[PDB]
């Protein structure tokens, strides 16, 4: 009935990055979170291994820096009444809107989740949600601005799934919550 | 200002 699902990715540990910020390992802690949808670019199973201790389902898609070449480039996941697609996004070439639609059908998915460009957004159309959950350390990227760690999480019941989105802004931990129904 | 999460309180994120 209610499941939080949390959601990040582009750690890039430990190449561009070797933690994540303190604030949020404090605010990750286990026996909360039921699934775990990652969009890949770890780097390695050291991190695959902190996401294991949070829950006991992580599905993770592969990034364009992952060292496990195991890992699926895409997937699809059912979770209550969603249908969640997962894909890390260094193969949309123009985030970019027309395509995320096409992926959408492409999938068949409720929600769409991709990473890569280590930005934030989350926007909803035509009553499909796409979400970017940006880095959850804050990794630099190409010709970047700036780059804010974030995660995200969704909070899934019935037909209705809020997200927060925990970014670290200067000393703090600041959230926005945001609504996505499906008819 | 601030909202309540599944994680606890935190000042909200938005600009205004």
């Amino acid at each position: 009935d209610r499941m939080l699902v949390l959601v990040l990715g582009d750690l890039h540990i430990p190449h561009r990055c070797n933690s994540l910020p303190a604030k949020f390992k404090k605010l990750l802690v286990p026996g909360k979170i039921q699934h775990i949808l990652c969009t890949g670019n770890l780097c390695t199973k050291e991190s695959y291994d902190y996401l294991k201790t949070l829950a006991g389902d992580v599905h993770i898609v592969r990034g364009d820096f992952d060292e496990n070449l195991n890992y699926p480039e895409q997937k699809v996941v059912t979770v209550g009444q969603f249908k969640i697609g997962l894909i890390h996004g260094h193969q949309v070439i123009p985030g970019d809107m027309a395509s995320l639609a096409l992926l959408q059908r492409q999938f068949d998915v409720d929600i769409l989740i991709s990473g890569h460009t280590h930005k934030f957004e989350a926007f909803e159309h035509e009553n499909k949600f796409y979400i970017n959950p940006g880095s959850a350390t804050g990794a630099y990227n190409a010709l970047e601005t700036n780059i804010i760690p974030s995660f995200v999480l969704m909070d899934i019941q019935a037909s209705t799934v809020v997200t927060y989105v925990y970014q670290l802004i200067g000393d703090d931990v600041k959230v926005e919550r945001i609504e996505y129904k499906k008819p | 200002x601030i909202i309540d999460t599944p994680l606890g309180v935190f000042l909200s994120s938005l600009k205004r």
